[PDB]
RNA sequence: CCGUGAGGGAAAGGUGAAAAGAACCCCGGGAGGGGAGUGAAAUAGAGCCUGAAACCGUGGGCUUACAAGCAGUCACGGCCCCGCAAGGGGUUGUGGCGUGCCUAUUGAAGCAUGAGCCGGCGACUCACGGUCGUGGGCGAGCUUAAGCCGUUGAGGCGGAGG
RNA sequence: GGUGGAGCCUGGGAGUGAGGGCGCGAGCGAUAACGUCCGCGUCCGAGCGCGGGAACAACCGAGACCGCCAGCUAAGGCCCC
RNA sequence: GGGAUGACCCCAGGCGGUAGGGGAGCGUUCCCGAUGCCGAUGAAGGCCGACCCGCGAGGGCGGCUGGAGGUAAGGGAAGUG
């Protein structure tokens, strides 16, 4: 098919059976969650309005992992200021089941 | 994260009549398809906009006094060696070098930029050289 | 296989050898015997002498005939300087370094049987 | 110790650069026709002797 | 007791000069030139991670504009319909439709220009 | 700095010389140089609240006693400092060396027997300690050294 | 070593368990090497344990002669390298963004100070008082100093005194 | 009214006692000065962190805990750069 | 506020920063712990790492080198970065 989600205040172009890392949900891996926040669709479905209302696209979480480290140095000139903080995005990655529109 | 990436594909042509066009009003739309930002596949970091072959250069159209007034500067590193040409005489000799000079000063400056330039062909005019198709556009 | 070489602490400065040594890199034995015998430079006597004790070593030791054998590698590495003084004007003693190189020839064979 | 000094150090790419120019040109030779050796062209070597040209020492 | 060096800074020292890998000249080899370095990339990578989704929203706005020029209206408007129509979805990085799906993306201009006409 | 061997002149004139300004080789600086906070001898003892030893004393042999790890002797069979002995007397008692004993009692004869054990720290009973007693997983007096501990506590 | 002199005043430790310290052969005037041989190890071969960094080289991978820069960073792309894959490592062609560090100043990229680079040494301590705070002991009270007896990494006593 | 890194009381530790630009009200000056001296305010100082102003401490916008290949705005902009 | 004191949970605000104040931690030398425990099936140090933990200082584990020392939890001192 192919369609148009909103998961975690962004949004992706999912489809059959695929998919990356989302934000975090609070499901887990033993789970199924569904996206009901959908647009758009492979014939066309595109959300008159916010959501389309019914459709809605089915995603098994395969689980959460935590990304790789990001690092944050902040650093002023001529006022010995430095920080050092490491980073890692949780994330929960999906599989996508169905879109049920 | 969707990707975007174009990838490799042939550049078109294009044929432009100056006839009676005013340049800079001109110049500003063979930039655009020079760096081809009017087309979805637009990137940043690569030369993939149309080629531009210009014809009937000189016989441009520009407002006002700019003849005589407008004035090109030309600097060589010695002492007074500043020159000034006004319009008129870079119409009446290298004509092709007022369009050019003109699109070129819209351009981004470094070394892309100056690639897309040479994508840019301009003839006094009419009839020009390149039988490797031609869209005319207006 | 290969055939070394090496003559550790020659004293000569080795920018000044590794200026011959690179003129025979890659050449043949006997190209390599001619060219640093014309070669007008103090570094050229240096490099001969290991050329061919390189060569000498290269049959008698590990068996190579003397004809295949070419310079594999060379190169020359910089070892422990002389340091002394130089007596400059108005007092001023300057250290002045006579250099010393450890030139090395690793030789090879080109065709087979 | 006195007037014009260097205002930096010269890198290591720069240093190097300049020498590109110190590489060293192989000696010219060529094969002497009265025997089998190398020696640099108008010029009397050992080997041969040059018919007759004041040669070293031969039995 | 005397708590002399020891070890503790060639570790500090290479630790640094490891995150220097691939830095031009002394930059890498030096500690000092290194840790200057560093500092301005710290800073560098922690601004421009955020001029990135700028340096996007950009993107795909000159994209979104291209695409819908080829259909009779421009970037302003056609977000303005889309914005109007309701359908605040699209999203300029969705808005890669331009490139993948061409009709989903002219659907997409006819409804914008018909919540304005 | 004013201990090192050195002459305190100054090394080299205060001013125009294009060096750093310094004095005597002497100074913190220079390796050869002096220590500056470094050690001197000094006493680290202070004197602790007798009271607070003694509540000690006795807090550090009630645990050991809670414990039921303590145990008093009347005398000992194996008496006449010698090891075999003392490890015979020591089966009997109880202790085998699973367990570090402190063995307190003011008779030389035994205390010259245990001593050697790697298992046993001994001491002559106006010698009972805090420290010892937690250092070790037994304790062992004899009576006659249970008391001297008594005439200690309050 | 310096200074006429009073005087000043360095640097420099480590083969291996054992010299078993490399016979002899080969290139060389020697030095030095290559073999052989000793040894568990010879990149323990002799100013020889380990042997970092600056610095100098040889070989390879990516990459550069229309570009312009506090040398990096973000983004794509090419080539090379890992792993089955997803993914990752090296390099850098374009694009975007970018005014060294310290110090001192109202204000510094600053054409103000300091630093050639690396390694090692290098600066808020200790004693006794004082004043708060705090962990405990005892509390109409608390506490000993010198010294004495004991140990020989055992603690007691000692009320002068505060 | 007002629950705020508001206030008040007691005590421990400070640092600071070269300030600067802008606006407004005065003096000085020659209603000259990136001048000088006070008054309120505000920024810089310590926000040489971010956007705008071509570039630019103090002008306009706005107070940066970290991440995002999402969204709406501010000043300023919307012909090309 | 939960309070089953679960020091983990939802709720509510806040989290630029020089001089400075305050609070937590990392690592170094040495002492108790040690007549213990690791160690030639390799100590300390060195050279690598795209892996694991931590916000960070670091702590791991692995390959190579090295060839005889090292030293937990838990505390104690100080020539400690
Ligand atoms: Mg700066
Ligand atoms: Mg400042
Ligand atoms: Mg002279
Ligand atoms: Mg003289
Ligand atoms: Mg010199
Ligand atoms: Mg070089
Ligand atoms: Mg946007
Ligand atoms: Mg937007
Ligand atoms: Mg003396
Ligand atoms: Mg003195
Ligand atoms: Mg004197
Ligand atoms: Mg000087
Ligand atoms: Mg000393
Ligand atoms: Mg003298
Ligand atoms: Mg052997
Ligand atoms: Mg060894
Ligand atoms: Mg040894
Ligand atoms: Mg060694
Ligand atoms: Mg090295
Ligand atoms: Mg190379
Ligand atoms: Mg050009
Ligand atoms: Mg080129
Ligand atoms: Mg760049
Ligand atoms: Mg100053
Ligand atoms: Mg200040
Ligand atoms: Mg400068
Ligand atoms: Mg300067
Ligand atoms: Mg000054
Ligand atoms: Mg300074
Ligand atoms: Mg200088
Ligand atoms: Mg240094
Ligand atoms: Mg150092
Ligand atoms: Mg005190
Ligand atoms: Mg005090
Ligand atoms: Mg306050
Ligand atoms: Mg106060
Ligand atoms: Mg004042
Ligand atoms: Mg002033
Ligand atoms: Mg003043
Ligand atoms: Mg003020
Ligand atoms: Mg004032
Ligand atoms: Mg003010
Ligand atoms: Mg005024
Ligand atoms: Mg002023
Ligand atoms: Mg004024
Ligand atoms: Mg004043
Ligand atoms: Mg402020
Ligand atoms: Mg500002
Ligand atoms: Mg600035
Ligand atoms: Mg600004
Ligand atoms: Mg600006
Ligand atoms: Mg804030
Ligand atoms: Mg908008
Ligand atoms: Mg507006
Ligand atoms: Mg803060
Ligand atoms: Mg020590
Ligand atoms: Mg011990
Ligand atoms: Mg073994
Ligand atoms: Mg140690
Ligand atoms: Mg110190």
């Amino acid at each position: 098919m192919f369609a148009i989600v909103k998961t975690g205040g962004k949004q992706y172009r999912v489809e059959p059976g695929l998919k990356l890392r989302v934000e975090k949900l609070d499901a887990e891996p033993g789970a199924t969650v569904e996206l009901p926040v959908l647009l758009l669709g492979g014939e066309k479905t595109v959300v008159g309005t916010p959501v389309v209302e019914g459709a809605s696209v089915v995603a098994e979480v395969l689980g959460h992992g935590r990304g790789k480290k990001i690092l944050v140095s902040k650093f002023k000139a001529k006022v010995q200021y430095r920080r050092k903080k490491g980073h890692r995005q949780p994330y929960t990655e999906l599989l996508i089941k169905e879109i049920r529109g | 994260m969707k990707t975007y990436v174009p990838k490799q594909v042939e550049p078109r042509w294009v044929l432009i009549d100056a006839e009676g066009k005013t340049l800079g009003r001109l110049a500003t739309k063979i930039a655009t398809l020079l760096r081809g930002k009017h087309r979805p596949d637009w990137t940043p970091n690569v030369a993939m906009g149309d080629f531009v072959v210009v014809v009937n250069a000189d016989k441009i159209r520009v407002t006002g006094k700019k003849l005589e007034q407008k004035i090109y500067t030309r600097y060589s590193g010695y002492p007074g060696g500043l020159k000034k040409i006004p319009l008129e005489k870079m119409l009446a000799t290298h004509p092709e070098r007022v369009l050019e000079h003109a699109v070129k000063g819209m351009l981004p400056k470094g070394p892309l930029g100056r690639r897309l330039f040479k994508r840019l062909k301009v003839y006094a005019g009419p009839d020009h050289p390149h039988q490797a198709q031609r869209p005319e556009k207006l | 296989m290969e055939a070394k070489a090496i003559a550790r602490y020659v004293r000569i400065s080795p920018r000044k050898v590794r200026l011959v040594v690179d003129l025979i890199r890659g050449k043949s034995l006997e190209e390599a015997r001619n060219i640093l015998r014309y070669t007008n430079k103090r570094g050229a006597y240096f490099v001969a002498k290991v050329l061919e004790s390189a060569a000498a070593n290269a049959v008698n030791n590990h068996d190579m005939l003397e004809d295949r054998l070419y310079v594999k590698a060379a190169y020359v590495d910089e070892g422990p300087a002389l340091k002394r003084v130089l007596p400059r004007a108005r007092g001023r003693a300057d250290i002045i370094k006579k250099r010393t190189s450890h030139i090395t020839v690793i030789l090879g064979e080109k065709h087979g049987k | 110790a006195k007037h014009p000094v260097p205002k930096k150090k010269t890198s290591k790419a720069r240093r190097d650069a300049r020498r590109s120019h110190h590489a060293l040109t192989p000696p010219t030779l060529v094969p002497c026709p009265e025997c089998k050796a190398m020696k640099p062209p108008h010029t009397v070597c050992p080997e041969c002797g040059y018919y007759a040209g004041r040669k070293v020492l031969e039995v | 007791p005397r708590a002399k060096t020891g070890v503790v800074r060639r570790r500090k020292h290479k630790k640094i000069l490891k995150l220097a890998k691939g830095y031009w000249g002394l930059r890498s080899k030096s500690f000092r030139k290194a840790r200057e370095t560093l500092f301005a990339a710290g800073n560098y990578a922690y601004a421009h991670r955020k001029r990135r989704k700028r340096d996007f929203r950009r993107l795909w706005i000159v994209r979104i504009n291209a695409a819908c020029r080829q259909h009779g209206l421009n970037y302003s408007t056609f977000i303005h319909g889309l914005k109007k129509a309701g359908i605040e979805v699209d999203r300029k990085n969705l808005a890669d439709l331009a490139v993948r799906e061409p009709q989903v993306f002219a659907e997409l201009v006819e409804r914008a220009k018909a919540a304005q006409g | 700095r004013g201990e090192v061997a050195y002459s305190g002149r100054k090394i080299w004139p205060q001013k125009h010389t294009g060096r750093a300004r310094h004095g005597d080789i002497g100074a913190p600086i220079f390796v050869g140089g002096g220590v500056v906070f470094g050690p001197k001898p000094r006493d680290y003892s202070y004197t602790l609240p007798k009271k607070v030893r003694k509540k000690g004393l006795a807090m550090a042999v009630a645990d050991r006693a809670r414990e039921g790890k303590l145990l008093l002797v009347e005398a000992f069979a194996g008496v006449n400092g010698k090891t075999k002995e003392f490890l015979a007397w020591a089966k009997e008692a109880g202790l085998d060396g699973s367990e570090s004993v402190l063995l307190v009692t003011g008779n030389e004869l035994v205390r010259r027997a245990a001593r050697n054990l790697p298992w046993v720290v001994t001491l002559a009973p106006e010698g009972l300690n805090v420290y010892d007693i937690v250092r070790t997983e037994r304790l062992v007096m004899d009576l006659d050294a249970w008391e001297v501990f008594q005439n200690r506590i309050g």
